[PDB]
């Protein structure tokens, strides 16, 4: 009776079901239950809308596949599963209709993304050396690394998928070539990597506590002046929106924030200082990332910037040289964060990230507000339109002429 | 992001032609430019296409090309009509009973000096998607020594003198140059392309299945409209997928042979790969039923084409510098109520052609090279589905290579 | 004696011969053990050398030995056979 | 030359790959294919330099003695008047340049290799000729 509003809103929950209801399956179960009851109460039109959610999501989870002769009485016998869930699940499913279920459903969404079958291994033996091509196995192991149950099964799968990237990646470091990242895999990693990226915090035994080390080894062993010519760049972009503006693995978003701020700390390590001043993708560009994702108008974009800022902040308070040339830049950027959050609903936890942004921000200023105290020609950001030598003052008074505001 | 940095304080910068919104309002921070990966992207052609690369407000680039000047509102039309109908049209055997669904696109002109599309750059013409394909060197030699003189000079003789040469030209000669045109360039290797790029064969199957019947039904709006795409360097096929748009809309109205210098024998180009694609295919059968489709749901079109087109101002311009505008709406009145393509591709070349070489040859082959292909003018002016897309593909689409071919034409390929 | 032929054809099947698992068994451990058993007290000259000849040649089975050992050349051109003038 | 040792080569069979390092044998190596009398001898020591030289570049996926070693030895045998060693040497010398005009293969080696070898094949008492070769290096 309640939920007869806003239907739509229920939808997530269902699908969170669907994403977790592996390790628990009456959790999917009750899911079930819930559509049930949604298919007997609710009229076919509202609930209309998203069979193209139902079928989809119907899909997850379901597509794998003494005693003696003597008659002693059995005293012992007279004194006294996911599979059956799927029974229902098909059951249910018979019981919406051939319109609903064929719901589940172009670009086709595989072209044979690598063109050139370079991946492969000389497989050694006595009397020959056979070679066996490696890469046909690749995205069919993607899904099933992906995919899978059997804990077992599928760790086993995350397993060799761990072992064939990491012989590929030093294979992929052969031959390269002039274009692209040589385009070994390069352009056949921006498209590979986020579910491995997803899979190092994942809710598991074993796959998350590997895989999180696996891919800080990897990206810090990818943040090197020597491993620096864009081979960071294509993880580094492909982490930017996938792990943190995204609308679910909120997890994901947390580690993927820490993940870079331990990667630019690890770069710094073990960058030549130069080669970040001399790198287009730095610091500088960073910070002018953040502000543009801040500035993207989108609940998951916003959140996002505030909460991988928020991660940053560790080391960032640490940041001293930029910190001091970046002040008011992230004063107003975090102020235009305040200003749209706040033009739109409050329940997003990204307004807590602003206020652990303004804490940032006050306890940046309490190290040095004397260095702010000072009219310094630091640089200009887009919210302060006076150019002038930028002084604590400025932005005070900045904010108090901007005070008042509609939000 | 030159004079007045990349800022919304002045507007929010934004694409045109993408709120084409049918009611329904648009949003506010709706996709928008924020952010510029524009570099010197200018190719070179009579309208100097710039592809200015946009990184919009995501700081994603949009490469959009930028055209010359000419009358590209009426670009602007086309692709308008194209998605009108077309995204409405035939995508399914069931959704062609529904009769929805056709791959379009639409082109934003500024003025008739300029004209404003998106560079899509995940394209590739055909030509140029083959080149790549075989052996370049074959592509170099094959294409360029035994191209213009073996097969095509064989045709005709001789520039200049071509279009006389033709008028010494004869169906059966031009259908052994034609056979000499497919020893004037590679064969099959479009399937090497495709399977090259086929993981899975039947995804494959569906997807270029589907690309050739939207291929066959664009061909027939060309023969609808007389769209320049003289060769097939014009027609275009997105090498991510083999998205299909429009090119070289410089004739319409039945101008695609009214006025060009050159021959252009085709009612719609009949490039012998895309029969190569996979030998099997006889072409008559599933596209052969998609154009049925179409000529099925060709009914009431004219209360709105010929409603549209010559609603504003009828197309002005695109025949003056390539007439009358009661001219051109009665031949697509002529074309649209059911025509014989045969008789209207024999029309429209004598219409301006009647002083070209081999015009009465050339009128003849538009009704037919041979017995089988000359009896497309018994069903003049009209005939059924079957009927008349059996004739436009047989008597019209094949004695193009077979009456005469302008080496710019791209026979050959 | 007969392996050091000034016939090379008949040295050569000589050679034949005795790496002849009968002769001299297969197995490079084998063959080794062999040979350190063949020696002639005259041809410590040419007795290294022979040996390595029968070692290397054992090799040939190697079904990776006529392989090449790499396959991601650095710098990539054409590369054909090149010619050598050989005067008297 | 240096205590560590980089010539390792698993001889390839059906179970076993004995490794075996070579960079013992590169001095009397270049030597031999430096001096041999017998144009077999000289001509298949300077195939197994350019062989092996080959495999050390595929090696160097700062081992700057190596290099610093093989120039003197390329200096030499480039300017044979024989026409076996100059007929090696002429693909060997253009495709060492090649491998040399790499932006990659632009650190601490090949400028070395050249500010080394075009100085010395004219400051030598003697070679003239190798004072012309080093003036096409």
């Amino acid at each position: 009776n309640i939920i007869e509003l806003d239907v739509r809103a229920y939808v997530p929950a269902l699908q969170m079901a669907f994403k977790l209801g592996l390790s628990y399956t009456p959790l999917a179960e009750v899911g079930l239950n819930a559509l049930e009851e949604w298919s007997i109460y609710i009229d076919r039109h509202v609930m209309q809308p998203y069979y193209k959610d139902i079928l989809p999501c119907l899909d997850g989870y379901l597509k794998t596949s003494f005693n003696k002769v003597v008659l002693k009485h059995l005293k012992k016998t007279k004194n006294l599963s996911l599979e059956e869930i799927r029974i229902r699940v098909v059951q249910m499913l018979g019981s919406l209709g051939g319109q609903i279920n064929k719901n589940l459903l172009m670009m086709k969404s595989y072209v044979a993304w690598d063109r050139e079958k370079r991946l492969s291994f000389a497989v050694p033996f006595r009397e020959m050396k056979p070679v066996i091509f490696l890469d046909v196995f690749l995205p069919r192991v993607t899904e099933l690394a992906l995919t899978a149950s059997d804990r077992q099964t599928k760790v086993a799968a995350c397993e060799l998928l761990h072992s064939m990237v990491m012989f590929m990646l030093g294979k992929a470091t052969q031959m390269p070539e002039g274009g692209q990242g040589a385009p070994p895999m390069y352009q056949l990693y921006k498209r590979t990597f986020p579910v491995l990226l997803r899979l190092a915090c994942d809710v598991d035994q074993v796959t998350r506590q590997l895989y999180e080390p696996l891919v800080m080894q990897l990206i810090h062993w990818f943040t090197n002046n020597k491993k620096f010519e864009s081979q960071d760049t294509v993880a580094l972009l492909e982490a930017i929106l996938d792990g943190i503006v995204d609308p679910v693995d909120s997890t994901l978003r947390d580690f993927c924030g820490r993940c870079i701020r331990e990667f630019l700390k690890w770069s710094i390590k073990q960058i030549t200082p130069q080669q970040q001043e001399k790198s287009p993708v730095n610091t500088k560009s960073l910070f002018k990332r953040l502000y543009s994702l801040a500035l993207h108008p989108n609940a998951f974009k916003r959140l996002g910037a505030s909460l991988a800022f928020n991660n940053i902040y560790r080391e960032f308070r640490e940041e001293e040289s930029l910190v001091e040339q970046f002040v008011f830049e992230a004063l107003v950027i975090y102020m235009e964060s305040l200003a749209l959050a706040h033009a739109d609903e409050k329940s997003l936890g990204t307004i807590q990230q602003c206020c652990d942004a303004i804490d940032h921000l006050c306890r940046i200023i309490e190290k040095k507000h004397v260095s702010l105290n000072k009219a310094k020609k630091r640089r200009l950001p887009r919210g302060f339109p006076p150019s002038a030598s930028l002084c604590l003052l400025d932005l005070v008074k900045w904010l108090l002429a901007h005070c008042g505001r509609p939000q | 992001m030159s004079d007045f940095k990349v800022e919304f304080l002045r507007n929010e910068l934004e694409i045109p032609g993408q709120y084409d919104g049918r009611g329904k309002p648009l949003p506010e921070y709706h996709v928008r430019i924020a952010g510029f990966d524009e570099r010197v992207t200018v190719m070179a052609s009579l309208r100097r296409p710039k592809r200015i690369i946009i990184r919009g407000h995501d700081e994603r680039e949009h490469p959009f090309l930028v055209k010359g000047g000419e009358d590209l509102r009426q670009d602007q039309r086309v692709e308008q009509l194209f998605q009108v109908m077309n995204g409405i049209l035939a995508q399914d055997s069931a959704c062609s009973q529904r009769a929805l669904q056709l791959r379009t696109y639409s082109v934003v002109p500024m003025t008739s000096r300029l004209g404003l599309i998106e560079w899509l750059e995940n394209t590739v013409t055909l030509k140029d998607l083959l080149l790549n394909t075989m052996s370049q060197e074959e592509k170099a030699a094959y294409l360029s020594d035994p191209r213009a003189p073996p097969c095509e000079y064989k045709d005709w003789l001789d520039v200049g003198a071509y279009m006389l040469m033709y008028k010494g030209a004869n169906r059966t000669e031009t259908v052994t140059s034609f056979r000499k045109r497919e020893s004037k360039v590679p064969a099959d290797l479009l399937k090497r392309a495709f399977v090259r790029m086929s993981t899975s064969p039947e995804a494959f199957l569906a997807l270029r299945s589907h690309f050739a019947s939207s291929h066959a039904l664009i061909c027939i709006s060309h023969w609808i409209l007389g769209i320049g795409d003289r060769h097939l360097n014009n027609f275009m096929v997105a090498m991510e997928t083999g998205g299909v748009i429009g090119i070289d809309f410089g004739h319409a109205f039945g101008s695609a042979t009214q006025f060009l210098p050159v021959p252009e024998l085709m009612p719609f180009r009949l490039t012998r790969q895309f029969i190569n694609l996979m030998l099997p295919m006889k072409e008559t059968g599933l596209m052969y039923s998609i154009m049925v489709h179409a000529l099925r749901a060709f009914r009431s079109d004219p209360g709105l084409l010929t409603n549209t087109m010559d609603v504003f101002v009828k197309e002005p311009s695109f025949d003056w510098k390539n007439w009358y505008p009661r001219q051109k709406i009665c031949y697509a009145k002529r074309k649209l109520a059911g025509a014989n393509p045969a008789v209207i591709t024999c029309d429209e070349l004598l219409l301006g052609h009647e002083k070209a070489p081999a015009f009465r040859d050339y009128v003849a082959v538009a009704r037919g090279s041979k017995d089988h292909n000359i009896r497309a003018q018994e069903p003049e002016s009209g005939l059924s589905e079957e009927t008349q897309v059996k004739c436009l593909m047989d008597q019209a689409t094949d004695p193009n290579i077979l009456g005469r071919t302008w080496e710019g034409w791209e026979p050959w390929m | 004696q007969g392996l050091i032929d000034e016939n090379p054809g008949l040295q050569l099947i000589i050679r034949n011969f005795w790496s002849h698992e009968t002769r001299l068994p297969s197995n490079t451990l084998d063959r080794l053990l062999a040979l350190n058993s063949l020696y002639s007290p005259k041809i410590e000259v040419h007795f290294l050398s022979l040996a390595t000849n029968f070692l290397l040649e054992m090799t040939s089975m190697s079904p990776d030995y006529p392989n090449p050992m790499f396959e991601h050349p650095l710098s990539e051109c054409e590369f054909q056979e090149y010619t050598i003038d050989s005067d008297w």
